[PDB]
């Protein structure tokens, strides 16, 4: 979840990455979870 | 206070930028006495043509500002000849208000490459101390506020010339009429039970769905009975109160169930107009059941604002119970959620 | 905390190495002035490029560092050019905290092979003295902080900022599409044999004439073929366009005679805005006929003004035919337009 946090603008292009948002919604859950609960306020 | 029969109202038109500007690690200046760092060019939406930038010397400009920070403002490209403004500088402090701001009385003639400002803008040592706070977690954030004047226009208002004057537009009261004392209506609709009383013609003047409805299957055989049965008669009234009137007076009360109708009618104006009463209405609490209609009713400004505002409040909308029914019900709204918040930290 | 147009941030990025190194027996260093030991070439997770190294004089380098173990950092490797840093520089003591600690400010410029540090790093007697705790079990084991920085880049958050703009009031043009629409027409204007169209509610709305003659038991035999004898048709349909969609577009060149209409019809509004079109002709000759046309359709506020006239241009308006024709065919509207010129604006002889 680091490695797709740290390289999130990769991350989305992968055909992969589309398998398993169609397939598995928590883990994308638990992925939008560290990415905003472990990070923010970023200014504006 | 006399009226005069002739007047003149002279308008010289002003625009407005406001700014923010933010730097990391301010003790890595990385130079001496020299240099400078610029800033992003930044414009307003309108007229999106005048084209400004920031400049800063760390150490200073001259051998008088060796312990001055010095800021100007600088014109990069514009499509006008010259434009004058006035402007503002100010620092944000660790707590977030405004200390050591200051000004430029003159309106100063700015052209392509040409610079100005206050080379002497604050002392280097007093933002270096940090008993006055102005340097929080090594940044520093600057708020720019620049006026921008504009050509005169007269607009040269000539009175009493006439006595008489028209009374604008009834036509709307008229409308309102036929719906109140409803005046020998055509077709008479059926919600849950209770009876309405609809004409015919000006419902297909707005509603395409309407037209499509009226005209097919129903006026050869069953013209004057058709039945709603899946929008409660509280709203359905209000959203009938403003195909006739041109307007709707109230919005906000059942807002949540009027835009939830208005695209299931196809309204365009409507669903606008509510889209603003329930942007108006967005919080960190409801953020989920406005994405949640803003999903399932087509709606795209909504739903763009919606999580636009749930990814700047992402620490605490997650804290909600509603995002954790979101997440488990529909999962495309989690994943365009993530779309939007990779897309706005794309350099982390 | 206000709210800004546009957000900018303008970042750096520093990367931040970690390092200790120890050296055993350190005692038996072996040699006066002129020896360094420089250890192996270590990176991070940067690029795995930005190589550096360490280069240390156990009695130093010159006579004024002859008290002194100097310490100095080296760059061997780096992709690019030119590469500046601020580095930090340590020692552990007894217990393995931290001691003696000493800073370069200057983010120094470094090369490949470009050597930065401190001769006068710490002094030999200091150092050696058991009772400072600095040399723990013989050993000299360091600390150093690498902080690399690179170059700057650009954001430029524009925050949003914009209510979602509501459209135009259109019931004005969306119902007058309706004339020209004429969908589920109920009823059939007739006039001069010409057909328009209309329904009912709407015109009863506007008019009091239609909201007498379709509720006065009319319905299945007037509103089916209606007839008007009066208007002329050019002159209805705009009359009729204006009942619809509100507005005139081409008033000025049909003003006389749509005030006849609209007095005919009981369409106030019409009736002022023809008086407000009919107000701005008077040319000196005209008056007569403009001021039996408000008295032969009640437009008060248009006589008066035409009263008016008449008293000020009155020197060249009896002089034309139609002063002559007044008099002769109306002989009660030169009581009033006497009346206004006696009771105002010139006694005062």
């Amino acid at each position: 979840v680091d490695f797709i946090n740290y390289h999130a603008s990769d991350v989305l292009e992968t055909s992969g990455w589309k398998s398993m948002v169609v397939s598995h919604p928590h883990l994308v859950a638990e992925a939008y979870r560290s990415l905003a609960s472990a990070q923010c306020p970023f200014l504006g | 206070g006399p009226v005069a029969e002739s007047w003149c109202y002279t308008q010289i038109k002003v625009v407005k930028f406001s700014y923010m500007w933010t730097i990391n690690n301010f003790s890595f200046c990385r130079e001496e006495m020299g240099e400078v760092i610029k800033s992003s060019t930044f414009s307003s939406g309108a007229n999106d043509k005048l084209k400004w930038c920031l400049r800063v010397n760390p150490k200073g400009l001259d051998e008088e500002s060796k312990d001055y920070l010095s800021l100007y403002l600088l014109l990069v490209s514009c499509p006008k000849s010259e434009v004058r403004a006035k402007f503002k500088f100010s620092i944000l402090n660790a707590k977030g208000e405004e200390t050591k701001a200051m000004e430029s009385q003159r309106a100063y003639r700015f052209v392509q490459g040409k610079d100005w400002g206050f080379k002497k803008f604050i002392r280097r040592d007093f933002l270096l101390d940090e008993a006055n706070g102005l340097l929080p977690d090594d940044k520093l954030t600057l708020f720019c506020e620049v006026s921008v004047v504009q050509d005169s226009v007269n607009i040269s208002g000539q009175n009493t010339m006439n006595m008489v004057k028209v009374p604008e537009c009834r036509l709307a009261d008229e409308l309102g009429g036929l719906w109140e004392n409803s005046r020998f209506t055509d077709c008479c609709l059926c919600v849950a039970g209770q009876e309405f009383q609809a004409h015919k013609a000006i419902l297909a003047a707005r509603s395409p769905v309407f037209s499509a409805m009226f005209e097919h299957e129903m006026e050869e055989s069953k013209k004057n009975r058709v039945e709603i049965n899946d929008v409660e008669p509280e709203v359905f009234k209000e959203m009938m109160c403003f195909i006739y009137t041109g307007k709707a007076p109230n919005l906000d009360k059942m807002a949540d169930d009027l835009l939830a109708a208005a695209d299931k009618y196809a309204l365009e104006r409507l669903k606008v107009m509510c889209e603003d009463a329930l942007c108006s209405n967005l919080s960190v609490e409801n953020a989920a059941e406005i994405l949640i209609l803003a999903d399932l009713h087509s709606a795209d400004q909504l739903k763009t604002q919606a999580v636009d505002f749930i990814n700047y409040h992402a620490s605490d909308v997650l804290e909600t119970s509603g995002w954790k029914s979101m997440v488990v019900s529909h999962p495309h709204l989690v994943a365009e959620a993530y779309r939007s918040l990779a897309s706005a930290q794309c350099p982390f």
